[PDB]
Order: C-alpha cells, then structure tokens, then sequence
C-alpha cells in the first residue's frame, strides 16, 4: 500500500459464489481499488469492507482472467480467481462483483483489461 | 488476547444474522433457529492491537434455548439484541437482561436494536430508554444494511482494552501470489445475484 | 464417542467424565466442543437428570457441572415441582439449603465461587416461590436469626432478598397468576418489619461487601415498600452522607437514593418535604467535596474512561434529572435554598456538555421538561436566567445534522454526497429543536445575540470551521417560528447576508458545498420570510435551479429537495402573477423545464414534476388548471405519443433503452398525480387506454420471454424492466383512485377496463410472473367504489384468491408482498362487499376460512393482525346477518374451527404478539353463545335434546383443552372456562384470565381457584 500507485478506484459490492449451496454470498461493500507495485510493476485488486477495513479481495488482475457478465445484472461481472488471499491462504473463488452503474461497470471492464496488459509484460 | 461475548435476545431479532456479517460479509435471508449456542471467533484489527472475540450466540427460541443462562458463564462483555419492528422483543429485553446480569456481575453490555431498515418501525426511538438505568450502551442497527454495524464492537473493545481512543485500523495487505471452472463458471453466470434493486 | 456415556443413565453418572465433557464445552474449541454442547444439552433436557444433582453436587471438582445441577433442578422446580413426591420436596429443598450454608462457612469458596453461590440462591428463592409461606412458615424469622453468627451468610443472605424480591415484585407479571402473585407480595410486605430491622443494623453498625449487597436489596426494596420506612428512620441520612463518601457504595446508593426520589409521597406535609430537600442537599454537598467541584471539566472526564467515571456520570445525571423533575420547586421559593437548585443545574450542564449521545440524551430530556415548565408557569424563568443562557450555548454548539442536509465530510477530508439516511439522529433533531425553541421563546434577545455574534466570528475568520458555520446554520433554521414575523424580518435578512459574504470569501468545491448545504437548508425553514419577499424568494428558486446543474451531486441532490419543500409552503406565490412580473412564476418553470432538468436523474427529474404540480392545483379555475397540466406534461406526453405509434406498429419495444424512456413517462405521470391527486384526471384521460393497451402488450412480452428462457428470464434486466412499467402503471391507476373525487367516472369509466388489462393476465401468469402490485391496486379499487361495483368484486375475487392462497399456503416465507397484498386485499372485500364473499361456491367460501385461521399463524404481524381484524370482522358481517340459513350453517361449519384455531394461537407461546385481538376474537365467540345468538345448536343427538349451547360449548371445551393439555387436572379446566365464560363482557378481566391459565399450562398442579381472582 506504501510502495503502491492507485491507478483505478471504484465503490463496489463482491460476492462469492458457493457451490455447495447454489448461491451467491456477499463478502463485502467498500472501494474497490487496483494496486501497481512500484517495485515490480504487478497489479491487484485490492478492497476492504467499510468501518471495519477488513480485506475482502487481494489477488493479482492475473491475464488469463474473463470478465463473463451475469444473467440478472447489466452492472455486474463474474469471474474465477485462482488465488485470492483476503481470508489468508491462497484460495480458489469464483467472484462476481456488482457496481454503482452499469457506467461504472464498463469502465471497471477497460480498466481491468488494461491492468492485465500491464501484468502481461 | 481474547474475550467471550455472550449475544442474548428474542427469537427472530437477527443475532446469527448480524454475527455472519461479521464473520463472512455475507447476509443470510433465511431464519434458521439456532440450537442452544453457536460459539465463533471473531477477530478486530486496531491500533491497540488485534482484539479476538469469542462470540457465544445463543438461541431466542425458548424451545430451542439449551443450557440458557449456562452460556453466560464466565462472559466478559454481551449484546442483547431486539428487533425494533417487534415490540414484544423490546418488552422482553429486561428479562435478557436480568438472567444475563445475575450470572455477570460486572461487564460492558451494547443493546442493540436491529432491523431498523425496515420502513414500519414499531419500537419508537422515542421509547428506547431501559439502557439507562442499566449503563448500556445503545444502538440503532441493521445487520441487512450495516448502519452501524461495527459499533457494538468498536465499543465493547474500547471498554475492555481501557483505550477510549481505539480505532479500527486497516489489516497490512500481503503481496498475492502469480479446468473444471468452465462448468462451475457457467453455473455461477446463470445464477442470478441476490437484491438487484439495492443502490449497490 | 467417550463424552457420550453421561446420556447413559442405566449405568451409574461417572461424575469424572461429566466434569471432562463441560470443561471441554466452557474451554475448549472447534468440533470437541460442539459435540460436548450438544451432550450437555441433551443431558440436561432428561427428565429424570435431575435425579443426579445431589451426586453432582458431591462429587464434582467443577463449579460449572454444579451450575449445570442447578439449572436442571431449576427447570424441575419451575415446572415439576408438585408431580414430585413428598420425600423428593423435602429432599431437595434440604440439600439446596445445606449447600448453600457449607460454601458460606468456608472462606476460599465464598470468596472464590461466587457465580455458584448467586445460581444456588436463584434455585432457592425457586423453591420459595413454590413453598412459602405457606409450607416454608420460619424461613424468614431463620434467615434474620442466622444472620448474626456469620459476615458471609448474612451477606449472602441480602443477595437471597434481592432476588425474592425481584422474583415477586419486578418479574412476577408474567411468570404467575393473579392469585398467586398477590398471595406472595402479601407474605413479603406482611414480613418486611422484620427484614428492614435488620437491613437497617447492618447499615448502622458499617464490611463494605456486607454493606454493597444490603444496599443492593435496598433498591430492590424501594420499589414497593411504604414510604414511612424511607422517611420515618434514618435511612436518608445514612444513603445522602455516610454511604457516598466511600466509593465502594456510591453507585448503588446513588441509586437508591434515584429510587427514593420517587416514592409515594404526600403533598401537604412540610415535614416530609424537609428530608426530601434535606437528602439532596446532602448528597450534593458529598459531590461537592468528594468526587468533583461544579465547575469541574466533566466532558473531559467522561472521556478518559478511568475506572468508574463513566457509569457514575450517567447515574449522576439520572439522579439529578429524576428528582429535579419532580422536586425542583421545593428549592424555588426558600432564598437559603437558591445555591442549591442553581448548582445542581450546573452540575447537569456539565454534564450536558459530555460527548455521549444516549447521555446527551438524558439531559435532553430534563431540559425539555424544565423549559416547557418555564414557558408556562409565572415568576419562574428568572431564576434559571443564567441556565438557560449556558444551556442555549450548548444545544447550539451540538446540533445534528438535520435529515434535508444531504453532504458529510468523508475520511479524506472531502466534503461528497451521504451514501445513506443518518436514520438514528432523527429523533434527536426533534428534540433538539424542541427545546432550543422553547428557550428561544424564553429570551429572543440572548438567543439572538448568541447566533448573530457567533456568525460574525465566522466571516471574519475568528472561529471558521464547517463544524461550527453547520451546527450554527443548522441551529439558525431549527428556531424558524419561534419570533415575531418583524423580528424575524429583520433577523433572517442580517443571516442571508453574511452566509452570502462567507460564500464569497470561502473558495473552493468543498467549502462551496458546505455553505450552499447551509444556506438552502436555512432558507428552506423560513417560508414565512420568503412568502413575503417575492423578489428574494424568486432568486433563490433561480439559483436552486442552477444548482441542478452542480456537478457536485449532494448539493444538486439537496437543491431538488429543497425546491419542493419551499413549494409544498409557497406554491401560491409561484400561481398568481406578482407585481412587475410579465407572468405567474409556474409559467416561466414550465417553459424552461428541459433546460432545468437536463443534468438531473430521472427520480430527481420526477421530484421537480412532483413539485410543479402542488403548484398547478393552486389554480381552482378549471380551465386555466386543466392549461397547466397539459403544459407540465407536454415533454412527456409527446415522447409517449411517439412511442404508441411506434410500439402499436410492431410489438418488439424489445429495446430496452425504450423500455426505460416508458418506465420514466409513467414514473412523471405517477409524480404529477401524487400531488395533484383529482386535479390530474384530464391527463389521465389522454394516456389512459393505450396505458392500458401498452400494460397488455408488455405482458405478453414478459410471458413470451418466460416461455422461451424459463423463470430465470424474471431475473433479467430486460423482464425486470418490463415489469418496471407494469408495476408503475398499476402505481398510477392506484395513485388516482386512492384521491379521485369523481367516483362516478371511476367506476364507469375506469373500472371496466382496468379489471379487463389486469386481472386475467394475473390469473393466468406463472406464480413468479405475478405482480404483487396488481393485489394492491385491487384493494385501493375496493376501497374507494367497491360498494359501486359488486359484480367486479366477484371478478377481482374469482381472478386472485384461489391462485395467490396456492402461492403463499406451502409456507410462511415464500412471496412476501403477495402474502401482505393478498390479506389487505381480503380484509377490505370482507369489509365493504362482503356479499362476494356470500355468493362465493361452499368449496371456496371453506378456503377463505382456511385462508383466514393461515393467516393468525403468522408471526409476520403484517400478516397476522389482518388476520385476526378479518376473523372479527366476518363474525360482525354473519351476525348482521340474522337467523337465516347461511348465517346458521356458517356457525354449524366453522364457529369451532374458528374457537380452536383461535385457542391455538392463544396457547402455543409463538404468538404472543397477536394476545390483544386474539382475546378479542375469543371473547366475541364465547360472548355469541352466552348471549345466545346463535340459532341452531352447534351440536347434533350426539348429545341430548334442547341442550342448550352454552351447556355443550364448555363440554367441547373441556374436552378440548383437556385432550390438548392432559397435564392438567379437571378441575383446573372447569374452574378456568367458569371463570372465561363468566367473563366475556369485560375484556380486561377476560384477558388477565387468559393470562392466568397461560402461566399455569406451563406447570404442573396448579391451583384453580386462581380463577376467582377479583
Ligand atoms: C455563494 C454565493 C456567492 O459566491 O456569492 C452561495 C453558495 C450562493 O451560490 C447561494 C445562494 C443561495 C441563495 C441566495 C440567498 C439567493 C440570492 C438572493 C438575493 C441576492 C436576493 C436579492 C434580490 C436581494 O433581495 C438582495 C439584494 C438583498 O441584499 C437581500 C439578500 C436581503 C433582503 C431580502 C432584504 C429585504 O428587505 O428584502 C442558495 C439558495
Ligand atoms: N430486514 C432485516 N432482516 C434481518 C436483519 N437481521 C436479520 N434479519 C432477518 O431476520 C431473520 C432472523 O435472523 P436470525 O439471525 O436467525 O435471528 P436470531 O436472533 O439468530 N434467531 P434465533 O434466536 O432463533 O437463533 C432472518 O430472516 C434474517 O434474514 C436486518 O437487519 N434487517
Ligand atoms: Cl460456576
Ligand atoms: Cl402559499
Ligand atoms: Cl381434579
Ligand atoms: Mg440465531
């Protein structure tokens, strides 16, 4: 966070999907925010729930990633993450993550897959 | 460096409810009764320190009460819970209070009145003064849309670290690491996501 | 596993093992301590687990497993005791009591134990509830006596007196009858010299642990004993001086001495008066000298939280505001007695000034009951000059934000838009104000010279902030009212101003944010000022316009929310045309509307409609009205136009950008009519019957997409929006109807064809397709010419009860709003066109009884308690009806399904909510046959002939309860129905009999004659 440039920020709502169960879950509402390394030039996701500040999505914009869009939301997208962190251990999630708009989707979308050009190289 | 909070309070208030949220983020629509007691660790990041409650969430549900006043055992600190669009959990709220207060002598105790999203409030703010007397805390909370939420928490570990100014502070964040999924993806696509009318 | 043997009983209680499982459930983790939960409970739920308590007791090296005893011989005592044998009584009482006396002889364990101790007197005081005095003559006169060997048992002793006394005085409402909660009062006062004396030694000859616990039975006391034991001994003295020194006993005697502060007290005696004023003088003097001087910084201290600080503070301020509110003009009239009131009220200010909310609270109230005190008694308010003026400061320097200023400062120092409603501060903001204009009233010239003087240490720079420019705007706003339109002329006129100088001097998207919040606010609470001052008035409406263009959301937000609450007052001045005006205001709005609204959302854009049209209804010319609509609506009007011609040409508005711009015509139309009401019919009248063309071919829409994806489809944006427009036309056809003055048009011109667009399409729907909405427009239809239109109740009926009662009949939870709708629905056809009900087929006048009795079993009170309403209400409608055949095999059918159903819901302790109506409807019931309304017999010659109804009613019952409760004797049962039947003109007796047999179906071998109770 201290050796890291915010290069996109946005107010959104996770959830996670269980599997066992046939539904989604909340994990958390707060900023949603992409995190650069100065150091080694990777980008994340990171966000934290609000009040509490708790860490709810810390994994890498990986560029094999897909923003895949959801059957009930035209501001909202799914996708499988490999290795998220926020609980601690790395962990398998398929994530959907719903925003503001339908705008604030989109523009998430663009920064996203710029995000995974910039892990690409 | 841990606590053991007993939750007390009428059937159907929504403390499994709010502890989930807690625990998980997530919001259970569903009331499934706890049996007897559910006990779950529960951490806080502050200035002070990491702060770990044991949370003992008991049973409203008579029936489904078990062990009872058994839970209060050696508490440090509790919540009594109410549903303020439910005047009869107000009303019952010195009872809790009661069985909960003989067994520990000495805490700090939040109540907390839960649900207030919803429009037709029933227990007017108004009305809302048992805690005085007592030397409880009071809040007005939604476990469905977090108003305040982390107020009963905040508090309580200010209490029991003796640190009036105690914030919750932001946990350092780890560098992350660097073909079944295409069926489970699909699934998660076409299942539509919870409360698409919220603003988020 | 090895935990499970405890729950084998027919081999011996391995003590060694029990005390293994509940250590592994109070200190263990995990799965292991689930598992030990789970035997615990299980152990603890035996019937015949009480049986091992005394072994527990002995043999256990585990204070926990001794509770655990405890609390299965609790259950055993509260609800077995007298199916027990004599032997087993005796037995248990002694064991308890022998316990109680070894662990108060040895010193570690009285000292170390207390959590087993406190449970051991609980089940005590269990046994007495029970026993005493009645079989327990000399336990009282024993515990004196035992006393006097021993500091613990005595100590001990009080905590056992505590909780007597809480157990028959504060809890005994619910957990007793009538008889039986009087027959124990009774004992305690008949005994109660005697427990004084020896509360009042002890007190005398002061060990402090001793000393707390009597003091603590002390309070408990003070709830119900006679004054004369308050005032005709000592007591006071010792509670008001000695017992505040130490601060080991200054919290409970500071509540005692609360408790004291409002006994029954006689009003005429100028002695009693005296110790009253005498007390407080002490305890203030105590404070004083002891804890902290007046002028002490109490704000601080509370917020350093040391040791007890913050728990005294707060009884401090109950203890001041509880006896000052009733006792304050004892120190009003006496001169020697002025310091004293004055620094009690300066103590209060202090701690007015403490940053708690509930605290603040507190105060707030006390406040509010001296002020509205002042405002009206004579020759008062001089004396508090001085507290007032103090008290002004402090409300105005902590004021809420009120619920219409929309910006906040963020973490980041950032002045943004609320992410949500600050619902908790409502109230306070009421009170505040409340009290603030009171002390307005009280001196308009301090208060005035507070805010105008603070204001101007604003502009210049002095004490700048936006807390303090905020609390003092918002301060400005909540006096609105409270002076003379002159003096407020003048006022109102010196404040706009300087914020407009402070406008200009403070730069910047923040600051500019900060003091538009407060200058809309500020002139949104003056109507009055604004009513009289066209030209002012007219600017400012200009200027909340461009804010409507403020990229700045909050402030934009707030300038909608603004404008309207200025119209809702002013809407007149915006309706006529003012002096030197080329046309009335609504016309230039209108005009320019597109213009005003282009950067706004749609719901703000809905808003600002809203508004014009509280402005239009102004006008009662009708034909000038009618003009003014037709212009409002014209943007609107001509993209709907376009739109059925587009749509009628080729049903695929598939497009959901058009579905949008639909949704949105409708939703204005919605917002015209809200506040128009019957003025808006003629707009009505232009959209109606392609609305309702466009309401069937959305619906179809809807269903081709159901069909062709499966329910999932109702999911999507595109059905979801779809229905969007389903649901608001619905909205818009309620909206009218719920306020038309015109009835006549409504049910020839309305009706008919809304029934045609709605009913079947909801009939015919997939459950999940089906609006709500429709349920709720029907009520409103039935509601308003119902009465008019009998054969389209029928329809309404045939088209929504079977199918919506299949919806919500599987479970309590599924569809909701249906669930709500459908009873609404139901309850107003019951009300106003019950003969739907009477031509109905038996088959489905059956299911509607069903429906009804499905209804009081929801704990959903909004369910629920139409149920009940509607149960009594069909009742009321057959009893209207008069001996006649349906009336008659309407009470053979179902007057006992309605008695049990209703008994049921009484008894089964998950619907304690519904108690009042249940009773009621019971009451009703019982009170038909009593009075023999009823002219068939209920029976039929399963009983002998000319039985009369009453004589088989109480058979039924008897039998009933007799089968449904077979713990109950006979006896019990006879007694109870007497008693109910006897009782069914008086609700409040009837209720409290109710009541009594609630208490005792939870016991065994309870007394019948509780039901003579009187
Ligand atoms: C900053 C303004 C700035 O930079 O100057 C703030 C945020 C403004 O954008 C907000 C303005 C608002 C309301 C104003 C109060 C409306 C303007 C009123 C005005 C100038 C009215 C004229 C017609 C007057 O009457 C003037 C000349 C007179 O001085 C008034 C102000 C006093 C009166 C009415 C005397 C009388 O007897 O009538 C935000 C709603
Ligand atoms: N609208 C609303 N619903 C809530 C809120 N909190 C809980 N609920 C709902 O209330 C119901 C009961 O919640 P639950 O957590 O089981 O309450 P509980 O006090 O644990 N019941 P028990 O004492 O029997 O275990 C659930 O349907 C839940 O979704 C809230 O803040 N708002
Ligand atoms: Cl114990
Ligand atoms: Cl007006
Ligand atoms: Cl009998
Ligand atoms: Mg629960």
């Amino acid at each position: 966070e201290e050796d890291e440039e915010v290069l996109y920020k946005v107010r959104a709502k996770l959830f996670r999907f269980d599997k066992d169960a046939k539904e989604w879950k909340e994990r958390g509402t707060g900023d949603c925010k992409f995190l650069k390394n100065k150091k080694t030039n990777k980008v994340r996701i990171l966000m934290r729930r609000d009040k509490t500040l708790k860490i709810c999505a810390n994994h890498i914009i990986a560029p094999e990633y897909t923003l895949k869009p959801n059957v009930g939301s035209d501001r909202s997208w799914v996708y499988a993450c490999t290795a998220d962190i926020a609980e601690g251990e790395a962990e398998a999630f398929t994530f959907a993550i719903r925003f503001g708009s339908k705008e604030n989707a989109d523009k998430f979308k663009e920064e996203f897959e710029k995000a995974q050009e910039i892990n690409k190289k | 460096v841990q606590f053991k909070l007993v939750l007390v309070g009428d059937g159907g208030t929504g403390k499994t409810t709010f502890v989930k949220r807690h625990l998980t983020g997530e919001f259970e629509k569903k009331y499934v009764a706890t049996l007897g007691v559910e006990v779950h660790p529960l951490v806080f990041h502050t200035n002070r320190g990491p702060i770990k409650f044991n949370v003992w969430d008991t049973a409203g549900q008579e029936k489904f009460g078990g062990l009872r006043d058994g839970y209060y055992i050696q508490a440090q600190c509790a919540i009594i819970m109410f549903d303020v669009t439910s005047r009869v959990t107000y009303k019952n709220v010195p009872n809790w209070h009661r069985d909960l207060v003989r067994v520990c002598e000495n805490i700090p105790i939040v109540l907390c009145g839960n649900k207030v999203d919803i429009k037709d409030r029933k227990v007017k703010a108004k009305s809302i003064v048992f805690h005085r007397k007592k030397n409880l805390q009071y809040y007005d909370i939604s476990a469905k849309s977090n108003y305040n939420f982390e107020k009963p928490f905040l508090w309580l570990a200010r209490k029991l670290i003796g640190d009036p100014n105690l914030e919750f502070v932001a946990m350092p964040a780890l560098a992350p690491p660097e073909a079944q999924y295409e069926h489970d993806l699909e699934v998660a696509q076409t299942t539509a996501l919870p409360d698409e009318d919220d603003d988020l | 596993g090895a935990m499970e043997g405890i729950l084998d009983f027919s081999n011996d209680l391995d003590i060694a093992l029990l005390d293994q499982v509940v250590s592994t459930f109070y200190q263990g983790s995990g799965v292991q301590q689930k598992q030990a939960q789970e035997i615990l409970t299980k152990f603890q739920d035996n019937p015949d687990a009480w049986q091992k308590a005394d072994q527990i007791l002995q043999f256990s090296t585990n204070p926990q497993s001794k509770f655990i005893a405890l609390s299965i011989l609790d259950k055993l005592i509260t609800r077995k005791w007298k199916l027990l044998p004599n032997d087993h009584r005796i037995g248990i009482r002694n064991f308890v009591v022998g316990m109680i006396i070894s662990m108060c002889q040895d010193d570690e364990v009285f000292k170390t134990q207390k959590n087993l101790i406190n449970k051991s007197d609980l089940t005590l005081v269990q046994i007495l509830k029970q026993e005493w005095p009645q079989n327990w003559p000399e336990f009282i006169p024993e515990l004196i006596g035992s006393s006097s060997s021993s500091v613990n048992v005595c100590e001990n002793n009080m905590i056992v007196l505590k909780l007597l006394s809480e157990e028959v005085f504060d809890f005994s409402a619910e957990q007793m009858t009538q008889a039986k909660a009087l027959h124990l009062k009774n004992s305690m006062s008949k005994e109660f010299e005697q427990i004084f004396k020896l509360c009042f030694q002890v007190l005398e000859q002061g060990s402090s642990s001793l000393i707390v616990a009597t003091l603590e039975s002390l309070l408990r006391y003070l709830h119900w004993i006679p004054y004369r034991y308050i005032y005709e001994t000592n007591i006071l003295e010792l509670l008001s001086t000695k017992f505040m020194t130490s601060p080991d006993t200054r919290a409970i005697t500071l509540k005692c001495l609360t408790e004291v502060s409002n006994l029954k007290i006689p009003q005429d005696n100028d002695l009693i008066k005296r110790q009253t004023v005498l007390f407080f003088q002490n305890t203030l003097q105590q404070i004083a000298t002891s804890v902290m001087p007046v002028t002490a910084d109490l704000k601080a201290t509370y917020a350093n939280a040391n040791g007890n600080d913050q728990s005294f503070l707060q009884d401090l301020a109950m203890f001041l505001t509880t006896y000052l509110a009733r006792n304050r003009a004892l120190l009003e009239s006496d001169e020697s007695l002025r310091e004293l009131l004055l620094n009690a009220h300066q103590y209060l200010i202090q701690l007015s000034k403490i940053e708690e909310r509930e605290l603040f609270k507190t105060t707030l109230d006390y406040w509010h009951n001296l002020v509205a005190d002042l405002f009206y008694e004579p020759l008062k308010k001089h004396i508090y000059e001085e507290i007032c003026s103090q008290l002004r400061l402090v409300i105005i320097e902590n004021m809420v934000r009120p619920e219409e200023v929309l910006v906040v400062e963020n973490d980041e120092g950032e002045i943004v838009r609320e992410f949500v409603k600050e619902s908790d501060t409502i109230q306070l903001y009421k009170s505040e104000r409340e009290v603030l204009v009171y002390l307005t009233h009280l001196n308009v010239i301090d208060t005035e010279e507070i805010m105008i003087s603070k204001l101007a240490r604003q502009i210049d720079g002095s004490e700048w902030s936006w807390h303090n420019i905020n609390t003092l705007s918002w301060a400005i706003g909540s006096i609105s009212g409270t002076m003379s339109e002159d003096t407020e002329k003048r006022f109102v006129v010196t404040v706009i101003k300087d914020l407009l100088d402070l406008c200009v001097k403070k730069r910047g998207k923040d600051n500019e944010a900060v003091v538009a919040s407060d200058i809309m606010y500020v002139v949104g609470q003056y109507p009055r000022f604004l009513k009289a001052h066209w030209n002012f008035l007219r600017t400012v409406i200009l200027q909340l316009f461009e804010f409507m263009h403020e990229t700045h959301e909050g402030v934009q937000d707030m300038a909608c929310d603004t404008f309207i609450k200025i119209v809702q007052k002013c809407k007149y001045h915006f309706v006529i045309q003012q002096p030197r005006e080329s046309e009335p205001f609504i016309q230039t709005i209108i005009r320019d509307i597109q213009k005003t609204t282009a950067d706004l959302q749609p719901q703000q854009v809905h808003t600002f409609y809203k508004a014009c049209g509280i402005i239009i209804s102004e006008e009662r010319s009708v034909a000038e009205r009618n003009r003014l609509l037709s212009d409002l609506m014209q943007l609107p009007n001509m993209a709907w136009d376009t739109i059925v011609e587009q749509s009628t040409a080729n049903p695929t508005l598939l497009d959901s950008e058009t579905v949008k711009i639909i949704a949105n015509i409708i939703k204005t139309n919605v917002a015209v009519c809200t506040s128009m009401g019957a003025d808006f019919y003629p707009q009505l009248g232009h959209i109606y019957y392609n609305m309702l063309q466009l309401y069937r071919a959305v619906s179809s829409m809807i269903s081709a997409q159901v069909a062709a994806e499966g329910l999932i489809a109702t999911k999507t944006p595109k059905v979801r929006g779809l229905r969007t427009i389903k649901k608001e036309i619905l909205k818009l056809v309620e909206t009218y109807i719920s306020k038309a003055r015109n009835l006549d048009d409504v049910v020839k011109v309305l009706v008919e064809p809304l029934l045609n667009a709605v009913l079947e399409d909801y009939m015919n729907n997939v459950p999940d397709a089906r609006d709500a909405e429709v349920l709720n427009c029907m009520t409103t239809v039935v509601e308003k010419v119902g009465h008019m239109i009998p054969q389209g109740v029928i329809l309404i009926l045939q088209s929504v009860f079977e199918c919506t009662l299949d919806m919500i009949n599987k479970d309590f939870t599924e569809y909701p709003e249906h669930r709500v709708e459908f009873y609404k629905l139901l309850k107003v056809i019951n009300e106003k066109s019950f003969a739907a009900f009477l031509e109905l087929p038996p088959a489905a006048f059956k299911l509607f009884v069903d429906a009804i009795c499905w209804a009081f079993k929801h704990n959903n009170r909004d369910v629920e308690v139409n149920g009940l309403q509607i149960a009594l209400d069909l009742v009321k409608n057959i009893e209207r009806m008069g001996n006649v055949p349906f009336a008659n095999e309407f009470h053979k059918n179902y007057f006992f399904i309605f008695v049990s159903e209703t008994f049921f819901v009484l008894t089964d302790s998950d619907h304690k909510s519904g108690f009042s109506k249940q009773a009621l409807l019971l009451m009703k019931l019982i009170s038909l046959v009593y009075d023999n309304k009823i002219s068939v017999p209920l029976y039929q010659a399963e009983v002998p002939q000319g039985t009369s109804n009453q004589v088989y009613l109480s058979q039924y019952l008897a039998n009933m309860l007799s089968n449904a409760f077979p713990h109950l004797t006979s006896e019990q049962i006879a007694s109870f129905l007497s008693a109910l039947t006897k009782q069914c003109k008086d609700l409040v007796v009837f209720k409290g009999t109710l009541r009594d047999f609630l208490v005792q179906i939870k016991e065994v071998g309870g007394d019948p004659t509780d039901y003579l109770f009187a």
